[PDB]
RNA sequence: UGCGAAAGCAGUUGAAGACAAGUGCUUGUCGUUCGUUAUAAAUGGCCUCG
């Protein structure tokens, strides 16, 4: 995905469908970046009980 | 795909070129039947020399270049020589000439006519609405 | 002090956390102490995003002519 | 808005020191910082003189908490990279690499305060719990 | 198994080993774990890019 | 199947088998390699050089 | 003056400062300066007013050959 | 000869060419005999696209001498091969080798040309009709190739192994040419 | 045909060199192959395609 | 390039000669030298034996 970012900047401006798939995928990525925090957390205490 | 070279007085094949991807739709020659020119839909133009003196006693063709000029098909190729003039003209599906030498085809230039040279106009505007 | 590099001083403070255990903990302090955390949180995670960013034909169209 | 904007705008062709003090105003919203961006940033000089504040001053203190400062380095990367790279000169360069090293401190420094934060948040529901 | 830890914590920790018996959920944990700091990097990324045809 | 002598290289001795397969077998009976030797010294052909279309068979 | 792929005017009261793919031509046939490139194929150009100029312009799958890229 | 930059000699050992910067011209002579004597600058050689092009394109890394002398094959850094054919310099272009070029050699005949490169890939060309005949995943890149033997029984090769930056790994490989298998390595 | 089956029990030097085809590669293997890595990614997203 | 952990911390990327092109001047190159720790792009992709 960073490749085709960084690839395709200018033929994403113009194509609308483009645009979409990635305003999902920016929720998405950003409900992933949720739990890794969360799982984190639960690390954290998991530590503390032992 | 193939370019052959057939003994004309025995019907028989002195040599067989598998040169092409596909079709070959046009060849042409030289004066002098030093070079053979094949052009098709694969887009690109062989050469097939015996310019040496050493080909031309054995008889045998040698495969010497190709080129990639055309972005589509090479429906016609024609030659031309003289004592001023030296030429390979071909043309095809993108509706451009193109323009060659033939005793240099390997390294000469060439030149890509435009699809449409308005000598006859074909629009007009009025100044007046 | 703390609620007043910084890792080995926070690292540190989860060491003190763990060593602390969970009923000597006082609901006081430790509101405190969540509210400190929680501002470090999201400062991390801003400046974590500015480090990423600096690693980071028309038909008719009318025109003038210079002449 | 407007008279901010005009004051940072003189500021920078006059070189002044207090470049910075007009970038921390509260007046400055998110809207009009990316207006500011797109519309009066037009010299390679005036973007380099805003990087450079912005980047020195987050570099002496990345953990302040007015957000502001980054908000306007955010969109000023954001929008205008393309040019800021652009920029030659090798101070511009090697503060870039200063603001690196800051922040690249505290994307290291995040994972332990998640640590933290998530058995601070056990504790106190375990106190709620034992107090019901 | 948040709610687990919270509610039986006091249990828990009167056990005489946890990891042997907990080993799977820490490697579980620990996987999500890394995912975040690659994660921002595509998020900021994608930010990028994102902020810049909205405004345009 | 057939033996071949070298016509310049008398000592050079060989036999050549094929059948309806795409690969032909050469057996160098040089030197010891008919009667003394342990093991046949065994060549197989099977590359035409860009001409496999022409051949199906080796059999003749 | 314009032709198939250029356009050029010339002013007819100042005068000029003096300062291999075609037949050589050995033969006999028989027997105040602007100059733009820019606007290519010409279809057609002419005037549709004292100050407006009107520039008219040309706007099937092919046999794949690839162009290796490393 | 003075400032020679290249040099080759036929397999029958018996003729020499070289290159040298008196840009660059190429000179074959016969070495017991004055039969074979001539000289032509690079340039004529060269294509008119490769003066447009870089310098990569007019680099010769391996050339090649017929044992008759009618032939000389000159590789190039682009990884393009060029038989000149010595009565009338005419020129021949075999293009496989996406990268550069290293080892050139003809047959005993002149009629197959192998060449060999980075690729790991030993190719044999078929003149006769502009073929290829290939054998690849060699041990490492080709830096020398010879046809060894009266009738071209053996191919003798030398690998480089280039992935050990520290030393220059050599080995010397002699195939089969009946099999392509290696008999001796 | 009536001798296809003998398998050489009573001769001096039996000689063996078959060697058994490679197990039938996918679309996307032969491409990887080929060196058609654009036609290979292709393959990668198809319909009923394993994860 | 030096050190170091993998993160990183410091420090470089100069001068001459020759050739080519354009117009004594400008630019670019080097199978040329001295000194310092110091994009690519010639349509060009890997054999057969079931």
């Amino acid at each position: 995905v960073a490749v085709v970012l960084e690839l395709y900047g200018n033929t994403l401006e113009s194509s609308p469908v483009l645009q979409e798939l990635m305003i999902d995928l920016k929720t998405k990525v950003r409900h992933e970046i949720h739990k890794s925090k969360e799982a984190q957390r639960i690390e954290g205490m998991l530590q503390l009980l032992t | 795909g193939s370019i052959k070279f057939w003994d004309f007085q025995f019907a028989t094949l002195n040599q067989s070129f598998k040169a092409h991807d596909a079709d070959v739709l046009c060849l042409t020659t030289d004066t002098d039947n030093n070079y053979v020119f094949s052009a098709g839909v694969d887009r690109k133009i062989f050469q097939f020399s015996q310019n040496t003196n050493k080909s031309q006693k054995n008889n045998r063709w040698v495969n010497s270049s190709n080129r990639l000029l055309h972005g589509n098909d090479i429906r016609a190729i024609c030659a031309y020589q003289s004592k001023g003039a030296d030429f390979l003209v071909s043309g095809g599906v993108e509706k451009t000439l193109v323009i060659n030498s033939l005793t240099s085809f390997s390294n000469g230039n060439y030149r890509k006519m435009p699809t449409v040279e308005p000598y006859s106009k074909n629009v007009l505007v009025n100044k007046e609405q | 002090f703390i609620t007043s590099q910084s890792t080995q001083l926070f690292q540190l403070l989860s060491l003190v956390l763990d060593s602390i255990g969970l009923f000597s903990l006082e609901g006081a302090l430790l509101e405190n102490l969540t509210l400190y955390i929680d501002k470090q949180v999201e400062i991390a995670e801003r400046n974590t995003e500015l480090w990423n960013l600096i690693d980071t034909l028309p038909t008719y169209t009318m025109e003038y002519l210079d002449i | 808005q407007v008279e901010i904007a005009n004051i940072l705008s003189s500021h920078l062709e006059a070189n002044s020191t207090e470049i910075l003090d007009d970038l921390m105003s509260g007046s400055w919203t998110e809207p009009e910082i990316k207006k500011f961006i797109l519309t009066k940033i037009n010299t390679v000089d005036h973007l380099s003189k805003i990087f450079l504040t912005i980047s020195k001053s987050i570099t002496q203190n990345p953990w302040n908490e007015e957000n502001l400062l980054p908000l306007w380095l955010k969109w000023l990367l954001t929008l205008k990279s393309g040019e800021l790279n652009s920029i030659k000169d090798k101070h511009t360069k090697k503060n870039c690499k200063h603001l690196k090293s800051a922040l690249r401190s505290s994307e290291e420094i995040l994972p332990v305060l998640l640590g933290i934060q998530g058995r601070l948040e056990m504790l106190r529901r375990q106190a709620k719990l034992r107090e019901d | 198994v948040k709610w687990c830890l919270i509610i039986h914590g006091g249990y828990l920790v009167s056990i005489p080993n946890l990891m042997s018996t907990l080993s799977s959920l820490h490697s579980t944990l620990k996987r999500r774990s890394d995912l975040l700091p690659r994660l921002l990097a595509l998020d900021a990324r994608l930010d990028c890019t994102i902020n810049k045809f909205k405004t345009l | 199947c057939t033996f071949y002598t070298s016509l310049s290289n008398q000592n050079q001795q060989n036999i050549f088998t094929a059948g309806r397969r795409r690969y032909m077998h050469s057996w160098d009976l040089s030197l010891e390699n008919l009667t003394h030797s342990q093991t046949a010294k065994i060549e197989k052909f099977s590359r035409l050089y860009g001409h496999e279309s022409t051949q199906r068979s080796f059999e003749n | 003056f314009w032709g198939a792929t250029w356009i050029s005017r010339i002013d007819f009261d100042v005068d000029f400062p003096i300062n291999g793919l075609t037949i050589t031509d050995e033969s006999n046939f028989m027997n105040h300066f602007f100059f733009t490139d820019k606007y290519k194929p010409l279809l057609f150009v002419d005037l549709i007013s004292s100050n407006e100029l009107a520039i008219i312009e040309r706007n099937q799958k092919a046999f794949i050959q690839p162009k290796l890229v490393f | 000869w003075h400032n020679v930059i290249l040099s080759n000699i036929s397999s029958n050992g018996k003729l020499l060419a070289h290159m040298c910067k008196d840009h660059k011209s190429i000179s074959v002579v016969s070495l017991f005999d004055d039969s074979v004597n001539l000289s032509f600058p690079l340039g004529s050689i060269l294509s008119s696209q490769t003066q447009s092009l870089s310098y990569n394109t007019r680099y010769v890394s391996s050339m090649a001498i017929d044992n008759m002398g009618q032939q000389l094959a000159v590789g190039f850094a682009s990884g393009v091969i060029s038989i000149v054919s010595l009565a009338d310099l005419q020129i021949r272009l075999l293009k496989w080798h996406i990268d550069s070029v290293l080892s050139l050699s003809f047959s005993h005949d002149g009629s197959y040309l192998l060449s060999g490169g980075w690729e790991k890939v030993m190719s044999l060309w078929q003149l006769e009709t502009n073929s290829q005949q290939f054998l690849p995943r060699l041990n490492g890149i080709i830096i020398d190739c010879q046809v060894l033997g009266p009738q071209g029984n053996y191919y003798s090769l030398i690998l480089q192994m280039t992935e050990n930056n520290s030393n220059s790994d050599y080995q010397f490989l002699l195939l089969n040419a009946s099999d392509l298998t290696s008999k001796l390595s | 045909m009536r001798g296809s089956e003998y398998q050489g029990d009573q001769e001096h030097i039996i000689h063996n060199d078959k060697v058994r085809s490679q197990r039938r590669m996918r679309a996307f293997e032969r491409n990887i192959n080929q060196f058609k890595w654009s036609e290979a990614l292709d393959n990668a997203f198809v319909p009923g395609m394993a994860k």
